[PDB]
């Protein structure tokens, strides 16, 4: 005799996933700052 | 490949809440070469895979100290992200070093 037969197609694979990362950050020396009020002074003791 | 449903889920639970400013690069080992006391920071939502802080940190700086790296600590002591300023900064006599704003991506 010759005989055949058939089976299921199976394949394989490695996926996998991969994001990254940033950081950010601004400042400077600070003077003075900001104030709604902003007049004349004048201190007694 | 994170989608940026993914990455908001994410940055929502890093939660940041302090800052320290270090003279030496922190990268290494944050635990030494502080320089000023923790100072309390805010966030906003995560929103295209990033948050911003919502205003802006006064930090006092002792007089004859030098600033030139920074870091983040949770609500529970541990680091979370450190990087470098745009200077390194030395203080005469004690002033006020500014933080306009800081961000945490993942783009």
């Amino acid at each position: 005799r010759v005989h055949s037969y058939r089976g299921v197609l199976i394949i394989t694979d490695k996926l996998s996933v991969e994001a990254g990362s940033r950081a950010s950050l601004s400042g400077y020396i600070s003077d003075g700052g900001t104030s709604d009020v902003f007049t004349i002074c004048r201190l007694l003791d | 490949t994170l989608t940026i449903d993914g990455k908001n889920k994410i940055l929502a639970t890093l939660t940041p809440t302090t800052i320290i400013l270090h003279n030496v690069d922190p990268t290494a080992d944050p635990t030494a070469n502080k320089v000023t006391q923790p100072v309390a920071i805010y966030f906003s939502e995560p929103d295209n895979g990033l948050i911003a802080s919502e205003d802006t940190v006064n930090i006092t700086v002792p007089a004859s100290a030098t600033v030139s790296h920074y870091s983040l600590w949770d609500a529970n002591d541990k680091c979370v992200a450190t990087g470098a300023l745009s200077k390194p900064q030395f203080f005469a006599e004690e002033g006020i070093y500014v933080i306009s704003s800081v961000s945490v991506d993942l783009n």
